[PDB]
């Protein structure tokens, strides 16, 4: 009665005209969305191709000056003869931009003006004209970038670079993978006596430094060798590197211990087995076994005839530490097995020695000419220039020169770099159009491997490893964590990632958005393949989100009137209003402050998107007509605290104005708690005010009541608004003791006979009473569900 | 400065040492092509630098 | 890796009952369901040991040495790009 759920169903159905109640055809929605996806992917695919075949058409005619005292080198070095920008404050970006050239990035100890370099500054000066030509075809081209083979990165639209520079292009990930094919790494620590001192700590240091270069797409074991080979760490075959499975490995390197003789032919012949190893589903090319150790005298030959015959395996082999062993037989393994032999004297030396293998994996890439030149987008990671969430798409540039004079015996087999071009997730994000669904539903998509790009789970922020410790890696969540995992999402997983495209409805839990409720429900998970590349677009829709209120009104008068209703000023009459801040040409997103947005959202609106601005002033007028004619009749009620109307549309009203100064609820309608939580039951739902927070409540708030407001339009369910109230404790704690605890799910006490209990409002049941709950559990009441939030922060 | 640059042309600019060791905790230091304090291109500097090895200082 | 964990019904079933049997000493409970709402009313006899925990808190991941074991399903690439036969393999 008070919430007046059954007083506003009529008035969606009183108003027939003025609505259109549409479907969601759920496979034309995916196969329109995943099609934009497709589009996108493709023209960052044209600017891709057009700047390799200009930096490989530059590189072939470059002459190789040696004297840059005159005709010095132009350029904006970005750690700031140079140029001095003029920087235009773009919002885009973020940062300040310049859109006049390309800036360039040297790291902290390549010296800014030797000469391989100084001519890496001139070939590429020809690419600012191309880089220009791109972005003025199609603007929202976030950041070219070409990241040549000698440190240098030069990203198109030039800011200042984001206390040490740490930074370097060879290394980050959106390099490694154009630059290589998925590998089978296999390190060979040598922990026996003579590494014991200095030598162990680099190889240990070293070791930790090369699994830093390995992707999600390839696979990597740890031996090591006393006499007796075993493994580090407790995994006994390849394990793909994630970023888990790789924290095991360094975890596990960096706890090894100096100890007894060097045995060479006892630790290859567990190296070599353990490549051979097919049914653990390796990346099934690229083996390599790099050797690290100091020195020695046994050139292993037999081993090395039995397995590696016919030279399938690349032995790499590092020779850490200042000592005086003999590296030759060292030397004679890499050179005989089609491999590379590295010095690590000392620490600083590895960094630039352990990403050089890349140069080697990438030599049968540049002889398969044209057939290796793909587009290759990387796994979700974070911008090094403060943008956010992007994936990047690489594609390499070989170095043509002397070409169709086929000379080719040279240094014409390694790569002058990797270019890429940076797809920003808020940006896929847009392809993806939400407002058309309910709360609940929404897109996502996977990698191959799984890894969700573009999921409404999926926090900016570096994924999460381990309890921390007392004293580049990328965003990478598999699709069965960031959802409860069933025995049926596994199967939609495994049909996702084989490019199959269906549909699938069934019953499931849904974590509630404030990880305290869990709601049964009933989802249909559509999806389809986005072809042209290799992810899986699917969309899953609540059964009731087969329908959406889209309106017509064209007469602006109704509207007009519509347009003052939610003005600050009319609040006492009209309830404290709200708008969810969503993408309109020109109007300004909140400063974390929504009444400034909703000031800012009037004069828009006076001046003259079409639909969601259509949308919101329908329900400005829908609400107000509940907040005028009912919610102000019977006005205070005994028991209310305060009366609440939420829309998809932005819509919230609050009546007191008083109590919407304590609306903790935030004001984007689609990440509402209740709203996703209420909208999902038949039922009233009551969600218990968080206990003892910073902030205060839970006496002069109350607790929330909810129901969703359900409505047969033409026969079709709907329930596009929720209504609800605040109520008080303590009007209802006297009509409780007029009559102990009561108790909703998930165990959250609301009041309780003993007015100690009382006092702790809303803390977890069993926090209080322990012996009756596990007991009270464990009657198949309350069940149970652990999940892992792999995005989130800890204080030690 | 830096003991993987063996030449004067290489040894320009700036590089990355560590303090005691420690694999975190870089710092920037320029790099500098520093004679020996006591060298032998001159007789009169061979001589100077024979001198101190002949008192067992250095 | 913080561990969440969410407690919900299992049973539809409207009445519990039964006996606590803490230690020493034993405890009568009853308790139904608000019909038609998100609620439960339970009362125990009056008072007379380990703390649960809802909260999330920081634990180490899933054993991931075990997960390897029966790994997720996953479909790598295919380009593979290696083993050419001309190339100089005169570096070293
Ligand atoms: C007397 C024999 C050894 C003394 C040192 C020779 C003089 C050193 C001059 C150095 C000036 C650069
Ligand atoms: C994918 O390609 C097929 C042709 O094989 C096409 O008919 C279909 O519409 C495409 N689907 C999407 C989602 O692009
Ligand atoms: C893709 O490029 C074409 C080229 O003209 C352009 O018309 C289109 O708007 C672009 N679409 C996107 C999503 O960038
Ligand atoms: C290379 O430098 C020379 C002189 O420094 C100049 O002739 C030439 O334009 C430069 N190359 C490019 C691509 O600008
Ligand atoms: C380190 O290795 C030793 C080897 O016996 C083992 O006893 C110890 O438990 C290990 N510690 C850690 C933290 O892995
Ligand atoms: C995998 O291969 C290993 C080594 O040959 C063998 O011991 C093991 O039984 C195999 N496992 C399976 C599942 O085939
Ligand atoms: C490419 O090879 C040629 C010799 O064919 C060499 O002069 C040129 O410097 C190489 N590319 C780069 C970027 O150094
Ligand atoms: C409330 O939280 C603070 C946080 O520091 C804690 O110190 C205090 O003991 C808590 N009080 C109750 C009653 O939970
Ligand atoms: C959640 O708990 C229920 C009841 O114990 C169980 O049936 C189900 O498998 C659990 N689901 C997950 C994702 O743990």
């Amino acid at each position: 009665t008070a919430s007046g759920v059954n007083q506003l169903v009529d008035i969606y159905e009183k108003y027939q005209d003025l609505y259109t109640v549409e479907p969601n055809n759920a496979r034309q929605l995916v196969e329109i969305a995943a099609r934009d996806i497709e589009k996108l992917l493709s023209n960052r695919s044209k600017a891709l191709v057009r700047l390799a075949l200009e930096a490989e058409k530059v590189q072939a005619a470059h002459q190789w000056r040696e004297d840059f005292a005159s005709n010095e080198v132009v350029y904006y070095n970005a750690k700031d003869q140079r140029i001095k920008p003029v920087f235009i404050e773009d919002a885009n970006f973020g940062r300040q931009i310049s859109y006049q050239h390309a800036a360039v990035h040297i790291p902290t100890d390549i010296y800014e003006g030797s000469t391989i370099v100084l001519n890496e500054l001139n070939w590429t000066s020809a690419l600012d004209e191309v880089f220009k030509k791109n972005r003025e075809e199609d603007p929202s081209l976030l950041w070219q970038v070409f990241g040549s083979a000698t440190g240098l990165a030069r990203y198109y639209p030039a800011s200042p670079w984001v206390k040490i520079d740490l930074y370097d292009v060879r290394r980050r990930p959106w390099y490694i993978q154009g630059a290589a094919s998925p590998k089978d790494m296999l390190i060979l620590v040598d922990v026996s006596g003579s590494v014991s001192g200095l030598t162990l700590k680099l190889i240990r240091t070293s070791v930790s430094e090369m699994l830093e270069t390995l992707s999600d797409d390839d696979f990597v074991n740890v031996a090591s060798f006393n006499s007796n080979a075993q493994d580090v760490s407790c995994f006994q075959h390849l394990v793909q590197a994630n970023v888990r499975n790789k924290k095991v490995l360094k975890d596990a390197v960096n706890n090894i211990t100096a100890k007894g003789i060097t045995d060479y032919k006892k630790g290859f012949s567990f190296a070599f087995e353990q490549l051979l190893n097919y049914n653990v589903s390796r990346a099934n090319c690229n083996k390599i076994i790099m050797l690290f150790t100091d020195g020695g005298e046994e050139r292993a030959q037999e081993i090395f005839n039995k397995y590696n015959k016919d030279k399938k395996v690349r032995v790499f082999t590092f020779s850490v530490g200042q000592h005086n062993y003999d590296r030759g037989p060292i030397q004679w393994m890499a050179c005989e097995n089609k491999g590379y032999y590295y010095e690590i004297p000392s620490i600083g030396a590895i960094r630039i020695n352990t990403q050089e293998y890349l140069d080697v994996l990438g030599r049968p890439m540049v002889l398969a000419g044209d057939k290796a030149k793909q587009v290759q987008w990387t796994n979700v990671y974070l911008d090094a220039l403060e943008l956010g969430l992007v994936i990047t798409g690489t594609l390499p540039v070989f170095n043509i020169t002397g070409q169709f004079e086929n000379k080719t015996n040279l240094k014409n087999q390694l790569i002058l770099g990797v270019m890429g071009v940076d797809v920003s997730l808020e940006d896929i994000k847009r392809l993806t159009p939400r407002f058309t669904l309910c709360p609940n539903g929404y897109y996502f998509a996977i990698d191959p491997n799984g890894y969700v790009l573009l999921h409404p789970n999926l926090q900016p922020k570096p994924i999460g490893v381990g309890i921390p410790t007392i004293n580049q890696e990328p965003v990478t969540l598999d699709f069965l964590d960031a959802e409860l995992e069933n025995d049926i999402k596994v199967e939609i997983r495994n049909k996702m990632i084989d490019g199959e495209s269906g549909e699938k409805t069934f019953r499931t839990l849904v974590k509630s958005q404030d990880e305290r409720y869990i709601d049964k429900g009933n989802r249909t998970y559509t999806w389809t393949p986005v072809n042209g590349t290799d992810y899986s677009l699917a969309l899953v829709l609540p059964t009731y989100s087969f329908y959406y209120i889209k309106a017509k009104l064209e007469e602006t008068i109704t509207q007009a009137r519509y347009s003052e209703t939610l003005k600050p000023d009319n609040f006492e009459e009209s309830g404290y209003t709200f708008i969810a801040p969503r993408d309109y040409c020109n109007d300004l997103k909140i400063s974390d402050n929504n009444t400034e947005f909703l000031l800012n959202f009037n004069e828009f609106i006076d001046r003259k998107n079409a639909d969601l601005i259509n949308r919101v002033l329908l329900d400005a007028g829908f609400t107000n007509e509940l907040v005028q004619n009912y919610w102000s009749k019977q006005k205070n009620i005994k028991g209310v605290k305060a009366r609440f109307v939420v829309t998809d549309g932005g819509i919230t009203r609050v009546y007191p104005k008083e109590a919407g100064e304590n609306w903790q609820e935030n004001p984007e309608t689609y990440e509402d708690s209740f709203y996703k939580r209420s909208l999902d039951n038949d039922n009233y739902v009551f969600t218990a005010p968080y206990f003892n927070k910073s902030g205060p409540g839970a006496y002069e708030s109350g607790i929330m009541v909810s129901k969703a407001v359900e409505i047969y339009i033409q026969g079709k369910l709907l329930k596009p608004a929720v209504v609800g109230i605040k109520i008080d404790v303590n009007s209802w704690i006297e009509n409780f003791t007029k009559t102990c605890v009561i108790l909703d799910d998930g165990g959250f006490l609301l009041m309780a006979n003993h007015d100690d209990y009382t006092n702790q409002i809303g803390r977890f049941f069993g926090e209080i009473d322990p012996s009756l709950m596990r007991h009270l559990v464990n009657i198949s009441v309350y069940a149970f569900n652990k999940s892992y939030d792999y995005q989130s922060v800890c204080e030690p | 400065s830096d003991s993987s640059k063996q030449t004067e042309a290489e040894c320009k600019g700036n590089y990355i040492t560590y303090k005691d060791g420690e694999v975190d905790h870089p710092i920037i230091q320029p790099r500098s092509w520093e004679n020996s304090k006591f060298d032998f291109d001159n007789v009169l500097a061979a001589m100077m630098a024979l001198f101190t090895v002949s008192t067992f200082e250095g | 890796i913080t561990e969440q964990t969410q407690y919900f019904f299992d049973n539809d079933s409207k009445s519990f009952s039964g006996v606590l049997d803490c230690g020493n000493c034993s405890r009568i409970f009853h308790g139904e369901k608000l019909m038609n709402t998100n609620l439960i009313f339970i009362m125990v006899e009056s008072k007379g040991t380990r703390l649960l925990i809802q909260a999330e808190q920081t634990s180490d991941g899933p054993n991931p040495c075990d997960m390897v074991k029966q790994p997720r399903y996953r479909k790598g690439p295919d380009v593979c790009f290696d083993n050419n036969v001309l190339e100089d393999y005169t570096d070293c």
